């Protein structure tokens, strides 16, 4: 599938940056996250950002860590995460849908029998928090073969040598890392980004009001995703979902919003 | 690119997120320089001696063997200051965070005694020293708590996931990767993302070099079988390292058996995990089918480490090294026996390597055998846990 | 008759009921015969080495004397097996009873740590071992209660008069008058009746000698001043006596001081207490002013013995060495100094004599001076009580 | 004085053995003890042994532990007993009277002054449970001054140069113990003894029924002394002082009449 290729085609036709929200998969259930996230597209969202529920999210801040255990209050595995991108797919055709993974739920059963089922439920990226380029390849490799574009972070401080590898290996967008530390002056990489012909830069990582997506994509990013404040949102309204969509709702227009032309 | 290799066969890497590989880098990079440098030896070797007691003494035990053909030998790190061979390894990546010009250390600690270490080593050089430890085992470990804060060293506990050494784990990690230009990460075993399970060892041989020299002036002769324990793997290795080109010799590694391997409830992942990617690494990991971390378990606090240091999972893998498992029975019947009849009360960890020992003796007791353990640690910590247990029985 | 002094001047000899004098002979004469043998000399030498862990390091503290003039070591006797220097004459006393042909051993202990030694000893040598100790800290040592009978030494409680260590020392006497012949009694201070002051000071001088060469080695010449606490008189006589013949060393003694010497409630008899006769001895006393024996206060539970070796005494007497004492604060201060700047966590014992150095030091910082402490244990045991302290304030 | 030699002379004339118990001042408190020790001579003692309560009684069993314990509680101090020591040598003449003292006791105000408070208040002799032959010149010196007589123990494996100290330092009469250990075949020293022209002995630790006093005149000391036996009748009548004297009445009775030709 192209589906990445074929939205940035079709952004940049409309002069737009591109604006992508993150989210767990079953926080904080498994019907209320469907329904969250139909809500993200329904808002606005060009693509998603899904993370697979794990005990131990290194690269994550509390955020997210409370994400992801109340996913796992509510029972949700990654057999089930898979269902859900499964039904995801099969309501919204033309929607790129990456994964956020930790390396041990993709390696656990096999690396590509991993990429393979993320072939047959319609994902289209899979960024692996703890790979680094340096030990990729079994992993770029899987997904190129299942036609999942593997996803890398190029840090703030990359050195040109990293700058090549992630735009030779990655494929379907390059995830711009705005800062150290985890979840919670980017021209140069971009214009090199752009030089090597990377896949098209998102910026990530603290993105949380719509003038940063503005601000991004006037650096020249192809746009910018937000999944802390996402999941902010979620963790202040669980005691109503219906305000929780709702708030989704607008956060989700603004931020998208603002990435027009 | 690294300078040296960051695998052991299929097992160990660099599995960390890209915004920390100049930090690993930059650390390979800086202990290559320091093994060659003869100030940095001379340093280290200062501190071990003079300040942390090196060498500590080879115990022959003849009380325990009497009757038999085995003659057993304990490598005393129970008598290292700090109480354990941890004392080792932190001096030497202390060293390092000094020559990297850093001066704030990240460390992560289970039962508190590599907390315990690193606030020493941090205070005795001049550095400023947090240490992360999961609630649950703060509840459980005051006195470690309060030595380190005794220490200078601030301590951050941990409430995420199942909030103990794996959730410490990736508590340090996460801030390592926002600090690592201020702070060194001394993790506390031989595991983890490459340099470390080589640094670990390389700064912990010292106890197989000493070994070796010892047995060699008492006996004649290199010992049949040398065996450590296993919780994360660095006292173990750092037995082993100095035999392991020497064939003739046995190299043991002893993991937690807990209630009982078929119970499930256990600490032996080398032998009854499965390999995952984790930690840094890819090693055996005690995890579900659909894999998500689980921890170890063990009636020693110190052998929680839900996964093993990648040298040993090679090592096994080639059949130079052989692990079992001991219960948590087994390893008090160990305690008790070494109490009574040496006047050593060894900690808990190593009382599994002394009970495979004693078994190896008493299983064949005519057999010649020439057997070293390393006990890792002193067992004034384990008294009262040993206590409650004898009680209600 | 005997055949050395039991006299140290005026202070010391032989107090006991007629019925001892055979056994106090016969232990004299088995002493004077060891000491000059060199299988009993090589015995105890390998022991104290390979079992015990001998030598101690020297460990410079840079830290505590930066910017000031002094240079402080620390004589590690905290790294001894056991974790004080206890350890060291407990083992000649077993090997002396061994050599009498005894098979029992009798012992009095307050704090604990004299009695989990004696009781190490006798597992290690083969020896049955009974303690005896006061109600009193019975109820507030039970680690060391129970570390003791992990090791198979039988503890019995002493509930008559106040139920401490001098209560305990009595039941010992009690004990070693009807059962001489099969048992040894191993007392456990610089104390009592002779030849144990001479004996112990022999079996404890290791410490002295080896601080001597090491500093030596490390700085071209002698300390201008060797510290100790003085409980019984062990440590510091064992400290001390090799240095005695070196006019130009300082010896210096501390005794403890507790609330305060203007309070009463003090541990200090050799500097504020009176001349007595009592446990087989004539030193100073804790006594009232009709002459009943008074028990010592501290904060730490091992400076509990309420008189003081005869040979301290002496040799204030004639000038050659000082005593001093220091407070429970200051010796708490310098508890946690000690843990903050060094990273060693020091007996609240030992805490006395570091706090007099640092005395020494803070209050004429530019004077140039060289001082050895003695660490004579580790403080690991003292954390709670330091705790609790550290909380109430 | 001599009382001691005047009592052995005349119960040699009666061919009798002597009888003496032993107490501790003060014990349970002082009337008490007043009384009991009246009732001791009352019922026939020849001579008392008296202890002053010592904090630390290195040579003594329970019982007597006990016994100082309960004069303790009592308050009983060194000086009361001296008052004590008065009014029973003022009521008693002849009786000879010993002390058994610990060394503190002694040589806490000086030795000498020691000494002579004994004599002032009509004291005999002295016993100092641990001061050896050994350590006992400045003891037995300040003894002879004031006219007290220093006894000494002679121990059942005492050698021929012991025997020969004791009989030449002892006065009054000789402590023969019967056994080591604690307050709770003696012919050759007895002969020894007498060869050596000792003081007379007396038989003491564990006599406590009359056949022990008779089997020790004959075998040829002149005497023996029960503490225990007597603390324990006291011990057992704390709580009726009446039926304490009377006990005390009836063993020391059966005591004494053993002791008869
Ligand atoms: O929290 C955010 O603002 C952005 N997060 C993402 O883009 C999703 C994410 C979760 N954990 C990560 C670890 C590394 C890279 C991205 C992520
Ligand atoms: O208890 C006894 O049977 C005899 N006791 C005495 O003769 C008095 C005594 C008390 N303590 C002692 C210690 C040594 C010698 C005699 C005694
Ligand atoms: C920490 C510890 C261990 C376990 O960790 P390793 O790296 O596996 O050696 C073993 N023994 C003792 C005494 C310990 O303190
Ligand atoms: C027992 C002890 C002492 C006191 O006894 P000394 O004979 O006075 O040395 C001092 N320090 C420590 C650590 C002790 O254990
Ligand atoms: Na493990
Ligand atoms: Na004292």
């Amino acid at each position: 599938m192209e589906r990445y290729e074929n939205l940035f085609a079709q952004l940049n036709d409309r002069r737009e940056g591109a604006f992508v929200p993150f989210v767990t998969l079953g926080d904080p259930g498994i019907e209320q996250s469907l329904k969250i996230i139909d809500t993200l597209i329904d808002a606005g969202a060009d693509a998603l950002e899904l993370g697979v529920p794990f005990s131990d999210p290194l690269a994550d801040g509390p955020t997210i860590q409370n994400a992801n255990l109340r996913a796992f209050a509510a029972g949700v595995t990654p057999a089930q995460c898979f269902e859900m991108l499964a039904l995801i797919r099969e309501k919204h055709p033309t929607i790129p849908i990456g994964l956020l993974m930790y390396a041990n739920l993709v390696f656990n059963n096999g690396i590509d029998a991993f990429y393979a089922r993320c072939e047959q439920v319609g994902v289209d990226s899979v960024l692996v928090a703890d790979v680094p380029v340096e030990e990729s390849a079994p992993f770029r490799q899987a997904a190129l073969r299942h036609n999942i574009a593997p996803i890398f972070i190029c840090p703030p401080n990359a050195d040109d040598d990293l700058l090549r590898q992630v735009a030779s290996y990655g494929r379907g967008y390059t995830y711009l890392l705005s800062r150290s530390g985890v979840t919670g002056p980017l021209h140069h990489l971009i214009e090199k980004l752009k030089e090597y012909h990377a896949a098209p830069a998102l910026q990530g990582f603290g993105i949380s009001s719509p003038e940063q997506v503005s601000a991004a994509v006037r650096a020249g990013a192809a746009g910018a995703i937000s999944g802390s404040a996402i999941v902010k949102i979620i963790e202040k309204n669980l005691a109503s979902p219906k305000q929780m969509l709702a708030e989704l709702r607008s956060f989700v227009s603004a931020m998208k919003a603002a990435s027009r032309a | 690119t690294t300078l040296l290799n960051p695998y052991f066969g299929e097992f160990g890497g660099m599995y960390v997120p890209q915004i920390l590989m100049p930090a690993l880098n930059q650390l390979e990079e800086a202990f290559v320089s320091a093994q060659k440098d003869p100030e940095f030896q001379a340093q280290f070797a200062d501190l071990l001696k003079n300040y942390a007691g090196r060498p500590t003494a080879l115990t022959k035990c003849q009380n325990i063997t009497a009757g038999t053909r085995t003659t057993l030998y304990l490598k005393r790190e129970d008598l290292l200051h700090g109480g354990a061979h941890k004392t080792n390894q932190v001096l030497g990546q202390a060293l390092l965070a000094k020559r990297m010009g850093k001066s704030e250390i990240i460390a992560e600690t289970g039962a508190g005694q590599h907390g315990v270490a690193s606030a020493l080593a941090s205070a005795l050089l001049g550095l400023k020293c947090r240490i992360y430890m999961g609630a649950k085992d703060v509840e459980r470990q005051s006195p470690n708590v309060f030595r380190m804060r005794l220490m200078g060293a601030e301590v951050i506990p941990v409430h995420s996931g199942s909030a103990t050494l794996k959730d410490a784990c990736n508590e340090a990690l996460r801030d390592w990767s926002g600090s690592y230009e201020t702070a060194h990460y001394m993790l506390g075993t031989a595991a983890g993302p490459h340099p470390y399970p080589t640094i670990v060892r390389e700064f912990q041989r010292m106890i197989g070099e000493e070994t070796k020299a010892q047995i060699l002036d008492k006996e004649g002769r290199l010992p049949d079988a040398v065996i450590a324990c296993v919780g994360g793997g660095s006292n173990a290795i750092g037995m082993f390292a100095d035999f392991i080109n020497d064939t003739s010799v046995g190299l043991i590694g002893v993991e937690p058996g807990g209630h009982g391997i078929e119970t499930g409830e256990h600490g032996a992942p080398l032998k009854h995990g499965r390999v995952g990617i984790y930690f840094g690494m890819k090693a055996p990991m005690m995890q579900t089918a659909d894999g998500q971390i689980e921890e170890s378990y063990s009636i020693s606090a110190g052998l929680d480490f839900p996964s093993v240091g990648p040298q040993h999972a090679y090592l096994n893998s080639i059949g130079r090294a052989d692990y079992v498992s001991i219960t948590d029975d087994e390893a008090l019947e160990a305690f008790k026996t070494l109490c009574r009849h040496e006047g050593i009360i060894p900690a808990l960890e190593s009382s599994h390597a002394l009970a495979h020992a004693l078994k190896m003796m008493r299983e064949q007791p005519e057999k010649e055998q020439l057997l070293v353990v390393n006990l890792s640690g002193r067992g004034d910590k384990d008294i009262f846990t040993v206590h409650d247990i004898l009680k209600a029985r």
